[PDB]
């Protein structure tokens, strides 16, 4: 899962 | 609340480097990533990187590989950006931004950066009043021009921010090195010239401020 | 890199009426994990940008219902119901399935207001500015519709056109008008070798120009 912005 | 405050604008010359910050409270600082966005007038807004605070991994774009670097420091809960090699093309608004949660996502307030060899030059600060014989009521329109100054950015506000709707400030152009810029504000002819309507320049760069109040011609 | 493309580049829409917009991906952007990683942000004019959209079709918190995404593949869309004024600014998307994370170009938001004219005021040099050996003669076209406008700047009677410098604000999110900064620049010696200045603005809004003038002699 991305670290989002 | 969240806070994330960054350093003031900066002009440098073309060749040098510069370091940015970006100091983060309301929160605890390791369990988010900061990101840093670059947002070039005519380019839209482009991603960076971010550096986790907790281990001070960091991911970048491979385009800004070389130019940009990240580094973190918990014990000040700050987060920094260096450039290196500036050219005219690393003239921008920079962005630190936190991992949004469910609440929101916490932006800067932006850095302006501008490359260039030009001489940082105060501005003159002139009073738009109308013209001896004219016009009359219901409301009146003052104005203030803001000519000949060199970096970005200058604020305008008129009494000292009290004065807020009813204003347009416009943006500046360049010309020649200098920048010009403008800032109208219509009044009710019952406030002025009975009151003060005074436009308060700030120029950072200079370290100047500037309040020119408007008096009839 | 991922390269998003946003159609169209501007839109302009009226209050309470529906607004669509496009982003189409040079590839899939399936993460690893099985998410669609697309997002949409909305940057009003001096501001940091805000997020509407997460994971293709997923609201925000505080974002309203009336902002809805859809999409798969390559071509995703944001749609835009009953439009608000504070509804302007420019729209993104954004990915983050991919390293590197990319934006979306931009699309411009418009809203349509009914046309109206500006207000336009004249200012001559100040004597400040008189003493640096410089003569600006200033013009603000103030609160009108559309953006669109024309400033003819004359001396003694004279279409001049070296020494102009315009500038437009951004849309107004309130009363959805735009207003404009006209300056000529001569020389303190050139402008008081002359009499009239004037400003005439030509507007959708009337076949005639808006003229405002002052004469040095008074």
């Amino acid at each position: 899962s991305p670290r989002h912005l | 609340e969240v806070q994330l405050q960054q350093s003031g604008p900066e002009l440098v010359k073309p060749g040098a480097s510069v370091k940015m910050s970006c100091k983060a409270s309301g929160y605890t600082f390791t369990s988010y990533v900061i990101h840093w966005v670059k947002q070039k007038p005519g380019q839209g807004l482009e991603w960076i990187g971010y550096i986790y605070p907790y281990n001070d991994g960091t991911i970048y774009n491979e385009k800004f590989k070389g130019k940009a670097t990240l580094t973190s420091d918990t014990s000040s809960s700050t987060v920094y950006m260096e450039l290196i090699s500036l050219t005219a093309e690393d003239s921008a608004v920079y962005w630190c931004v936190r991992e949004r949660d469910n609440y929101g996502v916490y932006w800067g307030q932006g850095t302006t950066l501008t490359v260039s060899s030009a001489k940082t030059t105060p501005p003159s600060v002139y009073p738009l009043a109308p013209g001896t014989g004219d016009t009359g009521s219901s409301m009146v329109t003052l104005g203030c021009l803001v000519k000949g100054y060199f970096p970005e950015p200058v604020t305008v506000t008129w009494n000292s921010g009290s004065l807020s709707s009813g204003v347009h400030t416009f943006p500046a152009v360049l010309q020649s090195d200098l920048y010009t810029l403008s800032s109208s504000v219509t009044v009710t002819s019952s406030t002025w010239p009975s009151q003060t309507i005074t436009c308060n320049v700030a120029h950072p760069a200079s370290s100047t401020k500037v309040d020119k109040k408007i008096v009839p011609e | 890199d991922v390269l998003l493309t946003q159609t169209p580049l501007s839109l302009p829409v009226s209050l309470g009426d529906q607004a669509s917009i496009s982003c189409r991906s040079s590839q899939s952007i399936v993460h690893s994990n099985g998410n669609t990683y697309l997002e949409w942000y909305l940057q009003k004019p001096g501001q940091s940008p805000e997020l509407l959209i997460y994971k293709v079709s997923n609201r925000f918190y505080g974002v309203p219902d009336r902002f809805s995404g859809s999409g798969s593949g390559t071509d995703f869309t944001l749609k835009i119901s009953r439009v608000e004024a504070e509804d302007l600014g420019v729209y993104y998307c954004f990915q983050d399935s991919h390293i590197p994370y990319t934006f979306g170009g931009g699309t411009r938001l418009e809203i349509k207001r009914a046309d109206a004219a500006p207000t336009v005021s004249i200012f001559p040099p100040s004597s400040e500015q008189l003493t640096s050996g410089g003569a600006s003669v200033v013009c603000f076209l103030n609160n009108f519709y559309p953006k669109d406008i024309n400033v003819k700047w004359k001396i003694d009677g004279s279409e001049r056109q070296n020494g102009v410098l315009n500038s437009w604000t951004d849309q107004d999110s309130k009363d959805s008008t735009y207003s404009m900064s006209s300056t000529l620049t001569l020389t303190k010696d050139e402008y008081e070798r002359h009499n009239s200045y004037t400003c005439e603005a030509t507007h959708k809004t009337s076949t005639s120009p808006i003229v405002k003038s002052f004469n040095r002699n008074e």
